[PDB]
């Protein structure tokens, strides 16, 4: 059973959320190998695990610049919800510490790259293609808004492939456990629900609609609202008017007119059967959720083993020392990390 | 076209996240 399923899930979610694993690594336990991305406030690199020679993605923040962006509450989502979830199609929290510097997230390595790379340079994914990894999506939302979580940052580019061909989802920097709703102005512009950006409460529907930016991405190649200059992106999205591709199925139309839908009362996954009504839409009719759950769909696509520590599938950026002060920053904002 | 439109557009690499 699905209910059976959720409520052991959040069994096990709830032990490690109201006791969060700490410290439970070091840095010079870890060959540090390179960068696999960078962001704002940190970056991810490839790292060997020495004691067992694992290859896993660590997520560096420096801490100072966390304060900067006044993302110190985010982050502690981050960790805290990362340590105590447990899901095929999440990138698992191995380890987590901090030093005098930098706050770090030991996560397991998908040698695949990001969909994002790989959605840009074959330009499109067929519907079955984008079927196989939208439904991984639905069921990690799912899992998350079960337990009260919104992801908050869905996007290809958040989307890493496996060597079996499946996702993992990561970065939860904007993750967080709510019952009711929330206000803040995050996310990604292309993804922004509408309650986003007209500063309404919003609450988990949010990913739904973001859901269904990305199944159009996917299947179109560009996605349903953009411009130049995130404002037009804005005006687009509140416009109620979207464009569907020649191509695009019957199915497909309709399912997107559903979860891009401003009415909330009307949106698929926010409605009175919830995600059901996404699940048991004709586009997924030939689905099975629990194979997939199960990862015994075939990928439609599997990427090419180099080896174990290959980058390939990834862009290279310019490496940048790992710093620790002498001086502890920001002990008091990063206590329970 | 409208995928002419996107590829000439300035916002075909990663995105990043806004914030308030
Ligand atoms: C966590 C992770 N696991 N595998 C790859 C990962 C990432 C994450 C962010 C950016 C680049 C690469």
């Amino acid at each position: 059973s699905v209910k059976e399923f959720l409520a052991k899930a959040k069994e096990d979610f709830l032990k490690k959320w109201e006791n969060p694993a700490q410290n439970t690594a070091h840095l010079d336990q870890f060959e540090r190998i390179k960068t696999l991305g960078t962001g704002s406030f940190g970056r991810v690199m490839l790292v060997k695990h020495m004691e067992t020679g694992n290859h896993y993605a660590m997520k560096i923040l420096d801490k100072q610049k966390v304060v900067k962006l006044k993302q110190i509450e985010h982050t502690l989502n981050e960790k805290r919800i990362l340590q105590a979830v447990n899901f095929p199609f999440l990138t698992k929290l191995e380890f987590s510490f901090k030093d005098n510097s930098n706050l770090y997230m030991v996560m397991e390595y998908a040698p695949g790259g990001e969909m994002f790379s790989h959605l840009r340079r074959i330009g499109r994914f067929s519907e079955p293609h984008a079927r196989f990894y939208a439904a991984q999506i639905v069921l990690t939302f799912e899992y998350l808004h079960s337990l009260d979580l919104i992801y908050r940052d869905l996007k290809p580019e958040n989307l890493m492939i496996d060597q079996q061909g499946y996702i993992k989802v990561t970065d939860f920097g904007f993750a967080k456990r709510v019952k009711g709703r929330t206000w803040t102005l995050c996310g990604t512009p292309e993804y922004l629900a509408p309650e986003i950006i007209l500063s309404k409460g919003y609450n988990k529907a949010v990913d739904w609609w973001a859901l269904g930016v990305l199944i159009y991405e996917m299947a179109a190649g560009y996605p349903p609202f953009f411009a130049d200059q995130p404002i037009q992106i804005y005006e687009k999205i509140v416009s109620g008017k979207v464009r569907f591709p020649s191509h695009f199925s019957s199915d497909l139309k309709d399912l997107l007119r559903n979860l891009l839908q401003v009415d909330l009362t009307k949106r698929f996954g926010n409605l009175k059967n919830g995600v059901n009504d996404i699940k048991n839409h004709k586009w997924f009719a030939t689905t099975d959720w629990i194979a997939i759950y199960q990862r015994k769909v075939e990928a439609p696509f599997i990427p090419k083993f180099k080896g174990p520590g290959d980058t390939s599938n990834f862009d290279d950026y310019e490496e940048e020392e790992i710093r620790v002060s002498i001086n502890e920053k920001c002990g008091k904002e990063f206590s329970e990390f | 076209t409208t995928y002419a439109d996107f590829i000439a557009s300035g916002r075909t690499g990663r995105r990043n996240a806004i914030h308030d």
